[PDB]
Parts: C-alpha cells; structure tokens; sequence
C-alpha cells in the first residue's frame, strides 16, 4: 500500500500560496522524519526540508530562501509545507520521503507537480487515433489518443488501466499559448485488433476529471 | 556543506557489458553514501544504503563501494530497465545533500 | 532486598533510560547545526555509550547548546550509576566480611 | 546533616565554581596561542565540562602551559567530587543497611 | 593563522536581484564565521554571526549559510542602501582574522 500519499498537482498565482499534504501509512515511529525534496524539469534532486511529527520540529535548507514551513498532523498521519509569495521559481515537482531516523530514503511520494501561473485551469480534450483505411498493417498495429488544450500539468495516460503497459509510449507536452499537449501510442498484435477493446484512460488532476475513450476504426 | 560531485553526467554503455558511476564527496564521509534511481516520470528508488548494503528487491546486478570520498555504483551486465538518473545522497553531516546526478544510457 | 543493592539495579535501569532517551534528544538536538555529525539514532545510542561510560573516542560528539545539555546529562547519569554499584559492591564485602571476624 | 553528606554537597558547589573560573582562566590562558581553540567562553565551558567528567573526547583542548594547569586543576576537582559523592553513597548504604540487622 | 578569502573583490547586479558572496577558509572553521558590512566613511556593522544567526535590526533580506571552510552572506533582492563592503571574520582559532573584503555594485 503506498506508503507516501501526494496530490497530484497544485496550481497558484504568483505572490500567492498552497499548502501540500503528504499522508503516510504502513508502520510509523517516533523516530520517523518526512523530508521534501523539489525538483525542477530537467534538473536533480534539492532537499528543502525535514520534520520529525512525533516531536513536531522542523528544519530547513539555509543554502536558499525559506518559502516552506513544515508542520505535522499526529492524529491523522499528514505532514504539510506551506509554500508562501511563490513565483515561477517556484514551480517543480515536490516530494516527500519518509526515513527511520537512519539516513537515507527508504520511500518516496508520487510526488506533487506545482504550477506559478496566472493561467486558467483546463480539462483536456482526447481524440482517438485509428489508422486509415488505406494503411496496410503488418502483424502490429498501432493507435494513440491525443490529449490538447488543458493547464496545468500534468496528466496521466493509461491504456485498460495499465493491463497494456507494454508497447505503450505519452510523449512529453507541447506548451503554446497557455495549453499543453501530448500524444500517448500503443501497439498490440493486429489480429487482436478490434476484437478486444482498446481504450485509452486519460486523468487530469488538477482539475479532478478523468476521462477514457475507446478506440475504434473508422467507418 | 558536503558537496556529492558525480562525473561524467551521461554515461554511455552497451547492453550486458559493466558500467560504473562515481561520486566524490568534498570531504571523508565514512560510508555514509546512498544511491537512488529514478527513471522517466517517476520517483526515486534507493538502490544501496551505506555504500554497499544491497536493498531487498533489488537485482543482484546493482552493487557499490567506497569509503571516504570516492564511492562508487556499479551495474555488472547492464540492460535496458537500467536506463534512468543515478543519484548519490550522504547522511554523514548535516544537512543531507545529492549528486548533481547521471544519467545512463545505452 | 538490600537498599544498596535496589539502588544499584534502580541506576542501571534509569542508566539505560537515559541511553535511549539521550540518543533521540542529541538527534533532535543536534540536526539543524550545519556539520553536526550526532543526526542519526543508531550512532547516537553509540555516542550515548561512549559518553556514560566516559571513554569519549571523540569520533562523534555534539556541537549545538541542548545537545551538549543532554551530553552532560548522559555523563552524570552514568558516572553516578557506575558510582552507585561501586558504593553497593563496598556495603557488601564490608557488611559481610564483618562477619567472618 | 551528615558530615560525607555534607562534604558531597560542599564538593558540588565547589565543582560549579571550579567549571565556571575554569572557562574564565582558560580563555584568559589560550587565548594570545597561535592555532588555539579554547578561546572564547561559552565552548571553553563546555570543555570544563568534559573534562572534569574525563569524557574528553578532544574536540577542545588547552596548547599554552597555564591553560594545561588550569585544565589539571579542573580535571582533579571533578574527579574529587565526584569521588566525593561515591563515598558519600557508600557511607550512606553501609550505615543504613546496618540497622537492617 | 586563518586565511579568509573573498572572491570576487567586486560584485556586480541588477536592482532585486539576488546576490550571493563567498568566503574561503583556508582550513575548517565549523561555522565560526561572522560577517559584517562598512559603507563609505562608515564604521563596520555586524550583519550576520556563527554563519547563519540573524542579528536583531537587520532586514530579513540578509541571510548565510556555510560550515567548514565554505561561507555564503546572501541578499535577496539587493538594493541601493546595500551599496558597501562587506567582510567576514573568523573566531575558529587564535588571532582572529578578517577577510579582504568585497564590494556591492549596483
Ligand atoms: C551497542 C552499540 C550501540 C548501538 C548502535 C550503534 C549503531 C551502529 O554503529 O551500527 C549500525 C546499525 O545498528 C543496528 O542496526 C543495531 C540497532
Ligand atoms: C551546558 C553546555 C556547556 C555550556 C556552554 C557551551 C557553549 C555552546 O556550545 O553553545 C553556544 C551558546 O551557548 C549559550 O548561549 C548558553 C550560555
């Protein structure tokens, strides 16, 4: 059972502020700490601080600005970190890892996408993507779904919830005039195509809607 | 504040053969080196705690070593599940710090 | 049964006590003083050791005020203990050779 | 009361005056030493500290020759003491249980 | 005897801005470091002590960080009354010892 529960996004106006919640589970300690670690695109890993809930004290990195402030729920296992005046900067991936007083990081969240911006929040629009008829197709067939015109990231592609991981590819997003968009490919066998479904499940968490869409040819 | 310097950032290898990656602490930090791994959108993974300590659940085919200020990660016959980002991380000193971290590649 | 001999396992107990707490108070202590070296519990409980019985090697001790509060804490504990068996070992060979006279 | 009872207490006293007057002379004694570290008052403390308990473990030590004799007057006030206060306890257990007879 | 170095002697940004100076110990200190700030015909002024303590008086702008031989005095968003030279000063060991010194230009 996930040990480290995360939302997957937040969204904020610069200057303003969210507060990111981390509910853990399995076996809890007095000697346990929750650390968060934010991670920029394409950047590494930067500890931002740790707390240690059986206590209540929290510490934090020196090497940079203070916008976290750590505090914990005892009664019901979550640890928070109140980001305050954020700005682009501010925008990354946070985690939280959970470590038994020992050293290194034994488990990590899912993680938290946070997003600065003056933006709109926005669904996303899924398409199917069949071949056409005139494509001859060998003993592989490949299909997709196209997700556009949502903010902010990210989201989550899968195809049969998960029971088709293999053969499966959801290129990175595209960002143009405040609206993302990627495209996710599958290949199954040919002949199994469409005898047995091929649906494509597509989750926007920022604004709490999931949505699937089956896929099949055309007329 | 120990400072985790892991060189080179791209590591290039071909499928089964042996690769290593390096991290080099600004100052003796005993064994007190752990190493992730995380791949595409996905979170960190510890591979091995305290330079050499094996985590359960992971393949035989990851090991490590070192003392002091030179610690290394080894993968004997790497594949491809092996492609993703290495990070070394100390709990020598306060506070913890990371490699600035590599990346594998086949 | 002996007074003496009830103070001596009643310090060894409240000895191990203080070990325990001593080691989850020098991390609580000393995490957050940069440099500091005392920051996880199995090496702490080690320092603890080290530092009751007094033979301080160290290869770790604290930096920040409370953590050196806890140190000498732990330091009386074990020397008054350690102090406290010495007196229950004397009441004993006194009290009883008195008799093999 | 007691006399040892008394002599115990009277050597705790005593070792806070030493601890402090300890910090205050070693300071005045290292400090003017190239490379010395005992030289400002809240550390040279917290090696009076450690000394008189003979933890030493370190991470602070006097280098000039009267820092060195102001750390033997420390390091024999502590022990006194706290060898004071085990015959005290001895003292105490031998004539108690004594009546338990 | 403790040789602190400063470097850069001159520090050039852009008004908000965050600058960051830099001080070398030529051995480890802890965090014994102290860092203090003299405009022109001024006398100095302590800004920050022991490497990361915040002395009552001064705007929550200025911030350090550091330990061993590695000190950081930050501004977050710099501006005009910053326009001085600023020192730091260790109190590791016998005789205490100033660094060169570093300007703040805007
Ligand atoms: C008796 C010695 C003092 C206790 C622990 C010291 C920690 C250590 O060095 O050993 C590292 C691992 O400690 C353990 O897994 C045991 C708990
Ligand atoms: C008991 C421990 C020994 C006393 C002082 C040690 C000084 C220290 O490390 O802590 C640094 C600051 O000390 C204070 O502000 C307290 C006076």
């Amino acid at each position: 059972q996930v040990q480290l529960q995360q939302p997957g996004a937040e969204l904020v106006k610069p200057g303003a502020s969210v507060k990111l919640s981390c509910k853990a589970s399995g076996y809890t300690f007095t000697s346990d700490w929750i650390h968060w670690v934010k991670q920029r695109p394409g950047h590494g890993l930067e500890w931002i601080g740790e707390i240690i809930p059986s206590y209540g004290r929290a510490n934090y990195n020196e090497k940079i600005q203070k916008k976290a402030t750590l505090t914990a729920d005892k009664s019901s296992s979550t640890a928070f970190m109140q980001l305050s005046s954020l700005t682009s900067e501010d925008s990354a991936v946070y985690y939280c890892a959970r470590e038994r007083g020992d050293g290194y990081f034994a488990v990590w969240g899912a993680g938290t996408t946070v997003t600065v911006s003056s933006a709109k929040t926005t669904p996303p629009s899924v398409y199917p993507l069949a071949p056409g008829s005139a494509a001859q197709t060998n003993s592989m067939v490949t299909l997709g779904c196209l997700v556009k015109g949502y903010f902010p990231e990210p989201v989550t592609v899968t195809w049969n919830s998960g029971s088709l991981s293999s053969g499966v590819h959801t290129f990175p997003a595209v960002l143009q005039s405040d609206l993302y968009t990627l495209s996710s490919s599958v290949t199954v066998p040919s002949s199994s195509w469409p005898s047995e479904t091929v649906t494509c499940n597509v989750a926007h968490p920022a604004s709490s809607t999931k949505v699937d869409k089956k896929i099949v040819p055309r007329d | 504040d120990i400072l985790l310097t892991q060189s080179p950032a791209i590591l290039s290898v071909s499928p089964g053969e042996r690769v290593s990656f390096s991290c080099r602490a600004s100052q003796s930090i005993g064994t007190d080196i752990h190493w992730y791994q995380q791949r595409t959108n996905g979170s960190p993974r510890l591979l091995i705690k305290y330079a050499s300590e094996s985590i359960s659940g992971i393949p035989s085919r990851f090991s490590g070593s070192g003392s002091g200020t030179d610690f290394t990660l080894s993968i004997n016959s790497v594949e491809s599940e092996d492609i993703a980002n290495y990070y070394c991380q100390q709990s020598n000193r306060w506070p913890f710090t990371f490699g600035s971290g590599t990346k594998l590649e086949i | 049964s002996a007074l003496h001999w009830r103070a001596a396992g009643a310090a060894t107990v409240l000895l191990v006590i203080v070990l325990l707490a001593g080691s989850y108070l020098a991390v609580l202590a000393e995490r957050g003083a940069p440099g500091a070296q005392l920051i996880t519990y199995p090496r702490a409980l080690w320092w603890a050791c080290e530092t009751a019985t007094t033979v301080g090697y160290x290869d770790l001790y604290p930096v920040t005020l409370w953590g050196r509060l806890v140190a000498v804490v732990v330091m009386v504990a074990g020397i008054t203990s350690f102090g406290l068996v010495t007196a229950a070992l004397a009441t004993w060979f006194v009290g009883r050779e008195q008799e093999r006279r």
